[PDB]
């Protein structure tokens, strides 16, 4: 009866039941192997970490079956063959992957009904909008997907390899400058918690650094799991600043404030006006306090002065892509739109292309 | 998607879009601007008889058809709309209908996702409509200039019988 | 090591960890929290039918699933446990199972060494379990905050339907 | 488009340095298929079409159905997103715009040039598409010289290497007399 | 780690004074083996590998298979307990992080320095490990100068002993004018 | 850094890089490959008149411009070089100049550090040069294939008038 929603995140798989306010199972997407513990078990244990969804596209299919089996049995604690599971895919997904996903779901778990939706259109609908470019900055990639009345333009979808993983790596690199040596995978979780709890995007990086070099009120204090109290100074705004100045990591690609402008300028000229005033942000990486103001300032610096830029950022943009799918699967009139196993048996794996 | 349209909304749209020769006493109860809602079960698009605007009253009790229409939209929920505009261009005088998609940020996500994913289920059944107006903030829909900007841009000199 | 697990405990664990679509009359006799013991010969891990907690009774006769569970553990012997927690985090609402290793100091060494050296023989057969809770003193397991500290740390705001 | 479709397999070429490698792959391994839809059917099943390219750092990456998908945009610009018709239909639209009596000498004298027309098998596809577009009565002959990449430079070099061309140049004296407008009269 | 593994035989070096003796033993008797697993097999059987060190107090202690086990940690950090890969894999991970077109000049220009790289036979082990890690097509050349221990100081000494370097220093006047930030512009 | 360049080397580079219309008798004394050295005081980059190669002699006394050039470099000292290559590609026939940084391991550190830290002082003054060839071992610079590998990679089919 109840429908499952397994969001295939690049660094966090969000799973739960349709109708809830937030996903129930949230665990990192890693498949540990010694020199096969999947998900949360790999962090506790000598293993080589592998990501099958590293860059938004499933390149290692062999581990995706184990990921989904774990998510269904040890995380959701429900049988997959008795509950329909809705799935989300990253934009610019090839047809072969879209067919393989539903083929695996229908042949391994034998779930009675499934559905594949796009993360961009779901995140856009979750903000009460149907036309507007969405900024999907996840853990592995950062996508800029301009959508028109619920139809994303695949030719203007920009993909950026800068995401929360590189931010965590840069934070690990800059924390050793003070003396805090976090090198192992266990301390990586502490660095991620520090980034989530103490980092923020500054309105003006150069001006903020000037005050941080002199004032002492900006220095915060974090409590390590072992009881030690480490202090972080100007690293609160330097870590999320990479999203706008990727020279910190070393990639030549422009920041998330310029790729958006480059993608908007690639669509139709008559729909550019509805894209500048409908910029929606999503993903866990856009949860920094003060990122919307910086994005608006940078776009207004880039965009023409005549037209106005409105940047809306919902407070639930971290799990908006999962909440959208949950609400779509919890509809009392959606039970007839699923892809039942009979239609699959008739039409092969290509049914998902016609239905979706 | 999901939610479909009922027969009453389709009948109202066919009644408003295509007008015929009518008596002067009956012509005053035509539908000027009607909103659309969801039932208890959230499975059909139904118009609410409570909030509405007649053609007869326009220019009488309702001094401004658009001004009295902004406050009619609830700010705590998502709503559809269908406004029959009578704007004057430099080039000529036109009379078109406008589809207003009202979706404030203060509404819960359950009412936003349902109304955003089922927009193609209602807009496809409304054949012949051209002017689409998507409004999320209240200040942007409250302003009078935005309607002339969406309808004809800078060409619209007067909106609803009065200049801009 | 030595002591191995029987088929009944493995069946109970597979029954509790993976739930399926069930009737509303049968769903009330599911196993909520079950302990594990040793037989007369101390060679198999067996659950005792006497001390147990059903899912049906939780919220009815048992006002507090955890509160009525602390006193169920004998303080003069070593015991295993399997608690199905329903805690609320700031981030979301989760529902996981907890493995509680009860080992008081008042128990004899013969019951402590057997249960400590054979812990890998039972924990390895319980696939997919994550939350491990080793408790020796009675005061540390009696407290309610320790479960939220082990499960999610400071993030758990509410435990078992009630705030901390 | 090749950079965009190579990331679908897992090869992330985003920087300007990897752009040269993508260009080399396009120059060495891409080819225009005679029938795109039929070729894709065999590429989805057969494994002999997959080639192997050697990166400058020693890595060996394999390219599958991207050999014919990249040059297919020239005939189906929907891959990039432009509404303009492919190079096979713009030619027909331009031929139909000239005089009606000289259209016969234009269908049988289609010459291709530029470095982009160096894909093996583009002349056959162009001929097929034009014969599908053009009337059936008149014949279409598509000639493609093997040196069409630098033909525009070879022509100028041979024209400037003529022993009787030294008097046709625009000397500086004529420029001083006539201003920059001398090029319009001379050429 | 040498202090830890010397107590396995019976030599208890715990104080700071004996730490200098352990360091001297590591500097004079340790060496990197070409194959650790194969070398340990011969060390467990043969007796010619056991050396003899003279303590400052006159005692003669013998060291067996601890000559190659101590520097082996640089390639297998599991001996100390850190999860980070050995110095043979971090080099490959850092080379793969630069530009793709300059990776070829980095594999054939691996230079070693510091006092820790003074073990006899470390260059061959590094070359073997990199050739195992790096692609087979491109070649790996590992050069190790005999003065790599003080090369970082010799370089600075030669740079400061130049007859044309006296005008490149940062004099105190420029410091007084520009504050401490002068070093960023000058260097 | 330190060591700078003199006027003679800059004049020679401007003479070699940019050729003009010259008489057939004078064109045979152009500079084909010239090395660079240091004076007694090690403060200026000076070319030695002793070791050099003319354009006139190439193809006559010097059967191979590159073959007779490897032995011209001293193996006991660090040297600069400037080789004018005439290689044939599959695509076309090109004629470019190559900057060879000769630095053997048998040379003392005093001659290696000076020539390595002052490389940016000479390379910056040589405007328009593209092909950079850093060679340390003698066997790698003695081989003929390395020049075609650095110049154009696998595309160079012939080097200096003869196939590979
Ligand atoms: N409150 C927060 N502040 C900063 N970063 C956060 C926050 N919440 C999550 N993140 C980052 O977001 C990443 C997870 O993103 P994810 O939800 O997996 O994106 P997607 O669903 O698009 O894959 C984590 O690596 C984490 O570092
Ligand atoms: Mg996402
Ligand atoms: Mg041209
Ligand atoms: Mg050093």
């Amino acid at each position: 009866t109840t429908a499952l929603v397994c969001d295939n995140g690049s660094g966090l798989v969000k799973a739960g039941f349709a109708g809830d306010d937030a996903p129930r199972a949230v665990f990192p997407s890693i498949v540990g192997r010694p020199r096969s513990y999947v998900g949360d078990e790999a962090q506790s244990k000598i293993l080589t970490l592998k990501y099958p969804i590293e860059h938004g596209i499933i390149t290692n299919w062999d581990d995706m079956e184990k990921i989904w089996h774990h998510t269904f049995y040890n995380e959701l604690r429900v049988a997959p063959e008795e509950h329909p599971t809705l799935l989300t895919e990253a934009p610019l997904n090839p047809k072969a992957n879209r067919e393989k996903m539903t083929q695996i779901m229908f042949e391994t778990f034998n779930v009675p009904a499934m559905y594949v939706a796009i993360q961009a259109v779901l995140s856009l609908y979750a903000s009460g909008r149907t036309t507007g470019i969405v900024l999907d900055s996840g853990d592995g990639v950062t996508h800029n997907v301009p959508i028109y009345e619920g139809y994303a333009l695949p030719h203007a979808i920009m993909r950026l390899d800068l995401a929360g993983r590189d931010l965590t790596d840069y934070l690990m690199k800059i924390l050793t400058e003070r003396g805090y040596s976090f090198v192992t995978t266990a301390e990586r979780e502490i660095v991620r918690d520090i980034k989530e709890k103490l980092c923020y995007v500054a309105l003006d990086f150069e001006n903020e650094m000037a005050t941080a070099a002199s004032s002492s009120s900006l220095e915060k204090s974090y409590e390590l799991p072992d009881g030690q109290v480490i202090t972080i100074g100007n690293e609160r705004f330097r870590c999320p600043e990479t999203l706008f100045q990727p020279s910190f990591i070393g990639m030549e690609s422009a920041g998330i404030h310029e790729t958006t402008y480059n993608s908007i300028m690639k669509c139709d000229i008559d729909i550019r006006k509805d894209l500048y005033a409908n910029n929606v942000m999503s993903g866990g990486t856009t949860m920094y306090p003060g990122i919307a103001d910086r994005m608006q300032k940078e776009i207004t610096a880039l965009a023409p002065s005549t037209m106005k830029i409105k940047i809306i950022a919902p407070p639930e943009r971290k799990y908006s892509v999962w909440i959208g799918g949950s609400i779509l699967a919890s509809l009392s009139t959606f039970q007839q739109m699923w892809i039942t196993k009979q239609e699959y048996d008739e039409a092969g794996p290509s049914i998902v292309h016609r239905k979706c | 998607s999901g939610v479909a349209v009922s027969d009453g909304v389709i009948k109202v749209f066919n009644d408003m879009k295509v007008r015929k020769s009518s008596t002067p006493e009956e012509v005053k109860k035509r539908k000027k601007a009607v909103l659309f809602c969801l039932s208890e079960d959230k499975k059909n698009i139904i118009l609410e008889e409570g909030k509405e605007i007649l053609v007869g009253d326009v220019g009488q009790t309702v001094d401004d058809p658009y001004a009295t229409f902004v406050k009619m939209l609830p700010d705590k929920d998502c709503r559809y709309a269908l406004y029959d505009a009578t704007y004057e261009t430099k080039e000529s005088k036109k009379e078109d209908l406008v589809f207003i998609f009202w979706a404030p940020e203060s509404a819960p996500l359950k009412s936003k996702m349902i109304y955003a994913s089922s927009k193609d289920a209602i807009k496809k059944k409304l054949t012949g409509i051209k002017h689409e107006l998507q409004a999320n903030c209240y200040e942007e829909v409250k302003d009078r200039c935005t309607l002339a900007e969406k309808l004809g841009g800078s060409a619209v000199i007067s909106l609803e019988g009065k200049p801009l």
